[PDB]
RNA sequence: GCGGUCGCCUCCUAAAAGGUAACGGAGGCGCUCAAAGGUUCCCUCAGAAUGGUUGGAAAUCAUUCAUAGAGUGUAAAGGC
RNA sequence: UCUGGUGACUAUAGCAAGGAGGUCACACCUGUUCCCAUGCCGAACACAGAAGUUAAGGUCUUUAGCGACGAUGGUAGCCAACUUACGUUCCGCUAGAGUAGAACGUUGCCAGGC
């Protein structure tokens, strides 16, 4: 898995809901060496986590430096949607 | 075998309760014994910031002795750190301190009180 | 006598059974509850009060069931005298081995107790019986629990050679 | 319960209201109180 | 000592058939018999019991019924 | 009629309807599961009228596994009468549910049954429903 | 109309100050106590099983798991 | 600066295991001869003495497994506001609990043999 995401922007008013039906969901990587700092990726590039880690492994992060191995843990599912919001990382150190 | 009590806990613990009206101002300050297992003692206290403010010592070794009931137990049960203080409420964790601990109340009951 | 056969063979082993670390983790005898019961509410109770004059020391308190199911439950009746052994009759009416004057269940059970406060009950006219029977040839129960200074039965059972059950 | 009075024989006078049982205790009781015009505890006679 | 609960009860002296093991503590009177030092100098009447005369404990004694009997000519 | 038997009060308030779910939004005794799309209050009566149908369809095949249990139980007047003079005695039982819960639960039997067995069991219900298949 | 209610105390409704209605949903009081009152000491809860004439799974005193899930003269909440 | 003693902090201060030392000082240790006293047994309550010991407690050092404090990113809820008929939805403010990554095996108050 070479998945790249970016670091988004915070001060957000609500009016996201609808710059959301086109791609994407939050992200915050946990682990020292940075912090909260919040990374932005999008969905139908994880149509295909399929293949990626399966659930429990690496990816790539490309996340301008310090691009290691990060590691999605929880889960934030939606309901009546089948879509998805705010799924996060964390750093191996 | 079986669960043994350590007593220093209560002690302290009832000091505590005890502790819930009686302190020393210093213009009545309370004077507060820890029995031990051969010797006792005594001490002078203020309290209104927890600093140490008066001070004795039965163990301070003017004189060492045995018999921790003894003429030793009432010069402890005399000494005094010369100030302007009077006739103190003796601090009493200890059955019938109007005696048993009478060996300090006794003989400071002339001069510090 | 018994208070220094808490002594005369038991210092050493007491001192050995166990290869601890210093002499006091080592163990002593536990103390017991020396108690009796009734199996009337009235008569027998009001009139089993002596037999601890007998065997323990206490003069007799009444104490009840607390626990007191569907049809145990009664008040202030002497059923139970709480003779706990404190330190000097913490010699009492139980280590007598006035256990043998019966010729019957000496040897009980393969091992005592899983809970570590161990029951040994003179069921029967078992115990107290120096006494001719004139007036303890009647009802009277019996309630000698304890525990004993050992976690589990094992190493309390093969030095147990003080009560020998 | 029922009430009953009491009063210092020297005062002569019965201020002083209290309550007892006619089972627990029906044995006239008698205690001391401050009875007005003696400046002193004295016996009073619960009549 | 807190008295205030059990009577007057000491220790007393008892000799038996067999090396007259006896000797703990009492609350038993009768009448003296002759005293020592090796045991109590004082009303000796502790009487008798079978502290050491035999104990089936440890010790042996006598079988039950009878085995098959028809071996020995029946 | 799944209704309970020891009850300390036996008049209550009617519950709350609005919001999304709280509990129970997956499914576990079994691969697949019934989500619920919309409000409601399923009342016992519901689930055993549509339950012994489920299994008549299941012909007592596989197992299933109810996600849902009535607890507050409503009341509700005899005969018309005036307004007022005290509160009907208790005659049903009822559960709330909301969008983003799982009703049932079934295993082993094949995805053709799962489909045609829902829909079948669906059609009682007063709340819309759609199909789960273990999404993870 | 018939029936039932009419005074005082506790809780929920009552929307995180106080106050707040209906023939709205639950319980109580018309006392008792010389001690269950004042003062100085001293002590400690349940649901837990041990195997102890006897066992009424529960009749006993222990022992340890015991966190207030105990006990408060009287209903309920606030407290210890 | 070590321990013993008093007075602050939201168990960050813990129960669960252990590790190791000494009796300057807390401890286990001797009985009723005495002060007091268990409606019950001087173990709690007291006394004169300590020949005997360090298990335990006591103190540090280890276990983040045992539980609280739990910084961000979201999100439910909500105060205004423009819409529509609301079990809503958009637009602005304040944004939780729980979940993590964590801090995590107390900061000191003032005295006594040093």
């Amino acid at each position: 898995s070479l998945k790249s995401i970016i670091r988004q922007g915070k001060q957000t008013r609500s009016d996201l809901k609808q710059l959301r039906k086109s791609g994407k969901v939050p992200a915050v990587v946990y682990g020292y060496g940075t912090k909260n700092v919040s990374v932005k990726v999008d969905e139908v590039e994880f149509i295909k986590v399929i293949r990626e880690v399966g659930r429990n492994g690496v990816i790539e992060l490309g996340v301008g430096s310090k691009t290691i191995k990060v590691m999605v843990a929880d889960y934030q599912f939606d309901p009546l949607k089948n879509q998805i919001t705010h799924i996060d990382f964390l750093a191996i150190n | 075998m079986i669960s043994k009590i350590d007593k220093n806990k209560v002690r302290l613990k009832r000091h505590a309760r005890v502790r819930t009206n009686l302190s020393g101002t210093a213009e009545k300050p309370r004077l507060n014994v820890y029995r031990s297992n051969k010797h006792i003692y005594a001490q002078i206290i203020d309290d209104n910031k927890g600093v140490t403010l008066a001070q004795a010592s039965s163990k301070d070794s003017d004189i060492a002795t045995t018999a921790t009931k003894v003429e030793l137990a009432t010069k402890v049960g005399e000494a005094i750190a010369k100030k302007a203080a009077d006739k103190g409420i003796k601090e009493i964790v200890f059955d019938r301190g109007g005696y048993l601990y009478h060996g300090r109340v006794k003989a400071l009951a002339e001069a510090a009180r | 006598r018994l208070k220094e056969k808490f002594n005369t063979e038991v210092t050493e082993n007491l001192m050995k059974k166990f290869n601890y670390s210093s002499v006091m983790e080592v163990p002593k005898i536990d103390k017991i509850v020396v108690n009796m019961g009734v199996g009337d509410a009235v008569q027998n109770s009001k009139v089993l009060d002596n037999a601890v004059e007998e065997l323990e020391l206490i003069t007799g308190q009444k104490p009840l069931v607390t626990k007191a199911k569907k049809s145990i439950a009664t008040f202030r009746l002497r059923e139970g005298m709480p003779i706990g052994a404190k330190v000097t009759l913490r010699g009492e009416r139980m280590y007598e081995f006035l256990d043998k004057l019966i010729s019957v269940s000496l040897p009980r059970v393969r091992d005592f107790q899983g809970v570590s406060k161990k029951a040994f009950d003179g069921r029967g006219n078992y115990t107290l019986g120096v006494k001719e029977q004139l007036i303890f040839p009647e009802i009277d129960y019996d309630k000698v629990s304890k525990v004993r200074g050992m976690d589990i039965v094992i190493v309390t059972t093969a030095n147990t050679d003080e009560e020998a059950r | 319960r029922v009430n009953v009075t009491l009063a210092c024989t020297e005062c002569g006078d019965r201020n002083y209201i209290t309550t007892k049982n006619k089972r627990n205790n029906p044995e006239r009781i008698e205690m001391k109180k401050y009875c007005p015009r003696l400046n002193k505890y004295t016996l009073h006679r619960e009549t | 000592m807190k008295q205030g609960i059990h009577p007057e009860y000491h220790q007393v002296i008892f000799l038996d058939t067999t090396t007259n093991f006896k000797f703990l503590s009492g609350s038993t009177k009768t009448s003296s018999e002759m005293m020592e030092w090796e045991d109590g100098k004082e009303y000796p009447v502790i009487r008798l019991d079978i502290s050491s005369d035999s104990h089936p404990f440890y010790t042996g004694r006598q079988k039950f019924a009878a085995a098959d009997g028809r071996v020995e000519r029946f | 009629m799944l209704l309970p038997k020891r009850v300390k009060y036996r008049r209550q308030h009617r519950p709350k309807t609005t919001g999304r779910s709280k509990g129970g939004n997956y499914v576990t005794f079994g691969e697949f599961g019934l989500q619920a799309t919309t409000t409601s209050w399923i009342t016992s009566r519901q689930i055993e009228s549509a339950r012994i149908a489920m299994t008549r369809y299941m012909k007592r095949g596989g197992k299933v596994w109810i996600k849902i249990f009535p607890h507050t139980p409503y009341t509700k007047k005899p005969l018309e009468v005036r307004m007022g003079a005290g509160k009907g005695a208790v005659e049903g039982w009822i559960a709330v549910v909301k969008p983003g819960r799982i009703l049932f639960e079934v295993a082993g039997v094949s995805e053709e049954v799962a489909r045609e067995a829902l829909r079948l069991a669906s059609h009682k219900l007063p709340v819309k429903t759609k199909f789960v298949k273990r999404e993870e």
